């Protein structure tokens, strides 16, 4: 009989997790603040990393990786990609992007934004960007537009190249980007969940008006807020990898595995990779998993681009049933035995 | 801290403290010349804190025996083990105290208290470092109660620095002498709360059942009560007598034990369960039953309330690495029955000789607030009778007030309050 | 990578590699504090053996 | 050359003495009675052994140590003890009751009677020093005399030294081997008492060598016999540079200006390898590069804590045995491509590295086996935090309910202390977060 406790009470994946870990009759749920616990459902911030894996006879396991907040919030993202050799600016899977700082904060790379911006201007190419925060968004042609926005805000935002011709689904000529479910468990095997999620926008994609939102941004509760077709074509502004599969069969002679999914299945194994030695627990005194979502952006030449990492994303609602269970076989149970996967092993071993 | 000095003070307190000697005298090595005769010398390491040597390396118990009746106290003499006890030791009136508390903490016991306190210091002065006072008694006679509560309030006024312990046995009417016994008992566990820092609860309910239900015995005497309570006290003090990677005294005790003061009240407890055996018992197997409430030495079930704090001895060779690893699946198993605000409060010691009679053998020591149940018992049987005044005139009769009854309850009350307070904090 | 301060000698020898540049009380106030915890302990004490006296 | 005088506090401290300065003599080539064939200099020396010894015109070599403990049992086996005659009866000193477990009963109740002897005792080691740089103190977190009569010497060594170090050795409290339920009090009083008193401090969590002596001595169940062996090892490396020729932490100043910037912030990580079975059969012998990287791997660490998630103020790595400056940069290079390895900014990135030719010493009959070299990593990092972070929850747990206070408070202290001394705990994590994170 393992134990376990529950201390982000927000989580739907986890309540689901709680629940089949119950049915199974060979876990019980102990309280919050209870130190004898195999397993920790840990809250999102501040999770006490240091008094894990201090428990005499205890295997401890939780559902967090210290340090991958690097890969899930933005500013961090962006650091990381452009100073790490495995990824390096050249990284072609990752829109040019630079961290801006509001004025009376203050490093910082305005100056450098604005060096590429003018031979944008100059170049007589798209340049038009957006801004991002880890509400609170502005696509614009201007740069000072752009950080004008920026420091009217306290926080420290992201300036990165908007996707000026995506690919667009017909009928409809809208945009979407492609939500896929990784779990890594305490041996860094890398799962990928043979199910993914198209998030469209209900609204023909409108290069002219950059400025009414739901046309440009893909995110489910835009669409359910200020979107006049909201589930029109698809049920819930979700298109799964059947139909999108066949979509892409009929329409443009390909397969979602050929046109989109080698290239995530290469962005999702460099990321996580290049992290490994900083948050692996190989050899550490207790374990970690963790559930990402990573979210793609696929333009009209079917060049797939990352565009954020979700350290504790939810779920497509049909698919939470599957996934979690899935979470219990993959992540839990191969720390603590019960008396065809659902998931895609990442590796790759090329010889040179 | 060193020398402890035991008083046994009534019949109850008189009969299981002999049985006591016997029984730690056997595993010290110790005869009943008071000559030493053993084959390890893990025997004569700390055999100072309960022996004084005498001329002739005798060990001579440092023991006080105390009651205000002659007859028990010769049948000590007769017993066994009588010619052990130093003879100025022995500390008797005539009258007897009738099963009453006064007369033994009012009237009768005042009259021989002094003579008592005399020895105690004489044994107290020759002591290089006195860690303080265990006391073996019942609470529902005269002598052992009212005396004996009479005495610890007269130790603390002359060592109120030193470590006062008690074995104290609990009334049962499943093997009751009078109905006055809730009386007897609530006013000496008024006592008890007050001025004692550890009292090991002997409850007599559970000896019965135990000899009852689970050694199938069915009519039990006092001597098969008395063979388990020689059983946990052996049990209790291994640390106190022993050598070990822990080494422990009354004072450390306190201080683990008892995270306040009045919660000093323990639930012994005692496997494997044995009567007056040959298949060896597995680690996994003592660790199971140690912590069985009907291995407990007082009728309390310990999942109606929480361990405030555990402290395990297992006694005989076997693999300390299975000792740990069967201790902690005990906690991380049912660890709700443990408080979450005192960490790590289950602590495991071995001693490698054990008890006569068994190759393996654990006691436990338990701070429970599920041993309020064996308080709200006595306040019971006490209210059934003092709301009607019934029996009190043999107390009026030597000088006490109903007020000193109703104020005696009301602390008991109080002290099961604040176990209940405890079991949800 | 650079190597410094190198030291030598017949036992060992020591020296440094660097990868990258920078980017009481008294004796009286004791005695005070160990002598008004001593009262502290006989106040308590004496309220014991006044109760006791009672 | 310059004296140290150690001093070890209560059980843990005394034991631990025993197990180093039985290694000191394996090393200096010291026998049990105090003799020193090897030392020419008769009744005398300048030496750098002289730093931990003195010498008679006997030509006996005398530890320039004290041992205090509130209780004689453990004291009493070093006077019975094979090292009976290296030690003069005034410098091993006994009470009669110990502190039963209870910070305030070693403080206050029973350090005020022992404080004035010891300090006097102490005095007369110092008078036989031309030099005296300062003070090695050993103890336990938990004892009550560990904690607490520890931090009364502290005080008034500071006092009467006011220009001396004192380094700590102090031992952390794990369950799997503590002894009492109060440790985390103990811990958190004397921290807070002793804080401004001590220079630089290697904390040893007894969880740490518990599970080194499990893993890597394949010894089932761990006894303080175990532990005491390989802390001492630990020890020997730290103290090796003043005991022994060099140019790198010759004197107790040089471990504060090398290992602490900021004065708080003073408890370097100690990483240890290689730690390896004598009864292991058939061992491949570990290179320059395999133990060096060994000191990037917690499980090596005397603190579990994890310094990815950290940042380095300072690094030194003392080696012993065959190891030469060219393979040290080698596996250094390749060990910072391969981890994470981020220093604050205002301070460089590097190493100081000492090396030592003779490789370690052994004890015979212990449970490690002789290697042809080994290292000792001491680094300030603030992952070490984590075991503040530890100690004070367990506090907290606690002193929410007052449970066990009483015992504090009826020995003269005052609830307040209890307070004081976690809000400077709060403090010191602070601090560590501040320096340490973004
Ligand atoms: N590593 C190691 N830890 C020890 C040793 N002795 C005790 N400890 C630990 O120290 C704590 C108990 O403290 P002690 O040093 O024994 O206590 P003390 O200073 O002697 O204080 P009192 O005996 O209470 O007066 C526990 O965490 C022990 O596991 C030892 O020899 N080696
Ligand atoms: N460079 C870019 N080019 C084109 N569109 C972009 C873009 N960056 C972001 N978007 C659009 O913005 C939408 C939401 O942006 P983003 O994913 O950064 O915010 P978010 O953190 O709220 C998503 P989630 O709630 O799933 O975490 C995306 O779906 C995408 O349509
Ligand atoms: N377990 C045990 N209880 C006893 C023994 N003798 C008396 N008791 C109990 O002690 C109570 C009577 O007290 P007793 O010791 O005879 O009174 P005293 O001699 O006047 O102090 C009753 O509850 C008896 O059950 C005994 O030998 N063993
Ligand atoms: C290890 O088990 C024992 C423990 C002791 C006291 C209790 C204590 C303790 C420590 C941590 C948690 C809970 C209790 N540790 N103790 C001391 N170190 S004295 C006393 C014992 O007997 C008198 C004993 O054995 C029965
Ligand atoms: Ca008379
Ligand atoms: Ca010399
Ligand atoms: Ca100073
Ligand atoms: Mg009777
Ligand atoms: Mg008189
Ligand atoms: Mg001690």
């Amino acid at each position: 009989m393992y134990t376990f406790v529950v201390r982000d009470e927000n989580s739907s994946v986890y309540a689901e997790v709680s629940r089949l870990l119950l049915a199974t009759g060979q876990w019980k749920r102990l309280r919050k603040d209870n130190p004898r616990f195999n397993l920790m459902l840990g809250e999102r911030n501040r999770l006490p990393f240091g008094r894990l894996g201090h428990e005499p006879g205890l295997v401890q396991l939780v559902n967090y990786y210290r340090g991958a907040d690097k890969l899930c919030r933005k500013a961090s993202l962006v650091k990381l990609i452009k100073t790490s050799p495995e990824l390096s600016e050249s990284c072609t899977w990752f829109p040019e992007s630079y961290v801006i700082y509001p004025t009376n904060l203050k490093t910082d790379e305005r100056e450098v934004f604005l060096a590429a911006y003018n031979r944008r201007r100059e170049g007589r190419e798209g340049n038009v960007w957006i801004a991002k925060s880890s509400e609170g968004i502005l696509i614009s042609s201007e740069a000072s537009e752009l950080l004008d926005f920026i420091d009217e805000q306290g926080q420290v935002h992201v300036i990165q190249k908007y996707l000026e011709k995506p690919l667009l689904l017909e009928p409809g000529h809208r945009k979407f980007d492609i939500r896929s479910w990784v779990l890594v468990d305490h041996l860094y095997n890398i799962y990928l969940y043979r199910e993914g999620v198209l998030r469209t926008s209900s609204e023909p994609y409108n290069s002219a008006n950059f400025q009414d939102k739901t046309c440009h941004l893909t995110n489910h509760c835009i669409q359910k807020e200020y979107s006049k077709n909201y589930g029109r074509y698809e049920e819930g502004n979700e298109m799964f990898f059947e139909e999108f599969n066949q979509y892409l069969m009929d329409a443009l002679n390909t397969t979602l595995e050929n046109s989109i999914l080698l290239q995530i299945k290469h962005i999702i194994r460099s990321c996580l990779m290049c992290i490994e030695p900083a948050i692996s627990t190989k050899h550490l005194h207790y374990q970690s998993f963790q559930l990402f979502g990573f979210d793609f952006m696929v333009d009209e030449e079917l060049k797939v681009w990352l565009i954020e990492v979700n350290g504790a994303p939810a779920c497509a609602q049909k698919l939470y049933a599957e996934l979690c269970q899935g979470i219990v076989d993959v992540a839990i149970s191969s720390v603590f035995p019960l008396a065809t996967s659902i998931f895609i092993k990442l590796h790759h071993h090329h010889h040179h | 801290m060193r020398e402890i000095v035991h008083i046994q003070a009534g019949q109850c307190g008189n009969q299981i403290g002999a049985k006591f000697w016997e029984v730690i005298s056997d595993e010290h090595g110790i005869d009943p010349t008071g000559s030493y005769h053993g084959d390890s010398d893990l025997q004569l390491e700390r055999i100072n804190v309960y022996y004084n040597e005498a001329t002739g390396n005798k060990y001579v118990p440092r023991a006080i025996l105390v009651d205000l009746e002659p007859g028990t106290m010769d049948s000590v003499r007769s017993g066994p083990f009588g010619q052990i006890f130093r003879p100025d030791n022995f500390v008797f009136g005539q009258s007897g105290a009738g099963n009453n508390w006064a007369k033994g903490h009012y009237t009768e016991g005042a009259e021989l208290v002094d003579s008592v306190l005399d020895v105690v210091r004489k044994e107290s002065e020759s002591c290089d470092c006195l860690q303080g006072f265990q006391l073996t008694h019942s609470l529902g006679g005269g002598t052992g109660s009212g005396m004996g509560t009479l005495l610890i309030s007269k130790i603390r006024e002359e060592y109120p620095d030193r470590i006062m312990n008690t074995f104290s046995v609990m009334p049962s009417p499943k093997v009751s002498d009078t109905v006055v016994e809730p009386y007897n008992a609530t006013l000496s566990v008024h006592q008890l709360v007050e001025n004692t820092d550890e009292t090991y609860c002997i409850d007599n309910e559970a000896l019965y059942d135990i000899c009852f239900r689970t050694l199938k015995l069915t009519t039990p005497t006092y001597g098969d009560l008395n063979h388990l309570v020689s059983a946990t006290m052996s049990g209790v003090t291994t640390c106190l007598r022993f050598p070990g990677q822990l080494n422990a005294d009354l004072r450390k005790l306190a201080v683990n034990m008892v995270p306040f003061p009045r919660l000093h009240f323990f639930m012994p407890g005692f496997a494997p369960l044995t009567s007056r055996q040959y298949r060896a018992l597995t680690v996994p197997e003592l660790t199971q039953q140690m912590f069985d409430s009907k291995n407990m030495m007082a009728a309390c079930d310990p999942r109606h309330g929480r361990y405030l704090t555990v402290a395990a001895i297992f006694r005989g060779r076997m693999s300390m690495k299975e000792v740990d690893e069967q201790m902690l699946n005990v906690q991380n198993k049912n660890s709700s029955y443990f408080v979450e605000w005192i960490p790590n409060n289950v602590k495991t010691a071995v001693c490698d000789i054990p008890p006569r009679g068994l190759k393996m053998s654990a006691t436990f020591i338990g701070n429970s607030t599920a041993i309020q149940e064996l308080f709200k018992r006595i306040s019971e049987q006490f209210t059934a009778m003092f709301r009607r005044k019934a029996f009190l005139h043999w107390y009026t009769g030597e000088g006490m007030d109903e007020m000193e009854f109703t104020e005696a309850e009301s602390n008991m009350n109080d002290l099961v309050s604040e176990y209940q307070q405890y079991q949800d904090a | 990578m650079e190597v410094i301060e190198l030291n030598k000698c017949t036992s060992g020898q020591s020296f440094e590699v660097i990868l990258k540049p920078p980017s009481d009380p008294s004796l009286e106030e004791i005695q005070k504090k160990l002598e008004a915890a001593e009262e502290r302990r006989k106040y308590q004490e004496a309220e014991l053996l006044k109760h006791l006296a009672e | 050359m310059r004296e140290c005088i150690s001093i070890h506090v209560g059980q843990a401290g005394v034991q631990i003495g025993n197990a180093c300065w039985e290694l000191y003599c394996l090393e200096h080539g010291i026998q049990p009675d105090g003799q020193m064939p090897s030392d020419k200099t008769i009744g005398g020396g300048d030496d750098s052994f002289n730093t931990f010894f003195s010498e008679t015109g006997a030509g006996k070599h005398v530890p320039r140590a004290v041992f205090v403990d509130l209780e004689p049992t453990v004291i009493d086996e070093v006077r019975t003890g094979t090292y009976r005659q290296l030690f003069h009866p005034e410098q091993l000193i006994t009470g009669k009751e110990d502190a039963a477990n209870n910070y305030a009963r070693g403080h206050y109740t029973i350090g005020k009677e022992i404080i004035d002897l010891v300090l006097d005792r102490i005095r007369k080691l110092a008078d036989q020093c031309t030099g005296l740089q300062g003070f090695l103190v050993f103890h336990s977190f938990g004892g009550g005399t560990g904690s607490g009569f520890t931090s009364l010497l502290m005080e008034r060594l500071s006092v009467d030294y006011g220009k001396k170090s004192k380094l700590e050795f102090s031992i952390y409290p794990a369950p799997q081997v503590s002894t009492a339920v109060v440790e985390p009090y103990n811990s958190i009083l004397t921290t807070h008492t002793t804080l401004e008193h001590s220079d630089c401090a290697f904390m040893v969590d007894n969880e740490a060598i518990y599970d080194i002596c499990r893993r890597n001595l394949d010894i089932e169940r761990p006894t303080y016999t175990n532990l005491n062996r390989l802390i001492s090892q630990i020890v020997s490396s730290i103290t090796a540079s003043l005991r022994f020729d060099g140019a790198l932490n010759v004197d107790l100043t040089e471990f504060q200006t090398n290992l602490v910037p900021y004065p708080r912030i003073h408890f370097p990580l100690a990483t240890y390898a290689p730690v390896i079975s004598a009864e292991k059969a058939y061992h491949e012998q570990l290179s320059v590069a395999e133990i060096t990287n060994a000191c990037f791997e917690p499980a090596n660490q005397m603190v579990k804590c994890d310094p990815r998630h950290g940042k380095y103020m300072a690094c030194c790595l003392l080696y012993r045995g065959d190891v030469v400056p060219k393979d040290v940069n080698a596996a250094i290079a390749t060990i910072k491509t391969k981890r994470s390895i981020q220093f604050v900014d205002w301070c460089p990135t590097g190493f100081k590295v000492g090396i030592n030719y003779q490789p370690p010493t052994v004890v015979p009959g212990g449970d490690l086996a002789k290697v042809q070299r080994a290292v000792c990593m001491l680094s300030n990092t603030t992952a070490i935090a984590e075991a503040w972070a530890r100690l004070d929850h367990k506090f907290d747990l606690m002193y929410a309910k007052r449970a066990f206070v009483h015992w504090y408070v009826g020995e003269g202290m005052e609830e307040g202390e209890f307070s004081e001394a976690r809000e400077d705990m709060a403090a010191l994590e602070k601090d560590y977060e501040e320096v340490g994170v973004d």
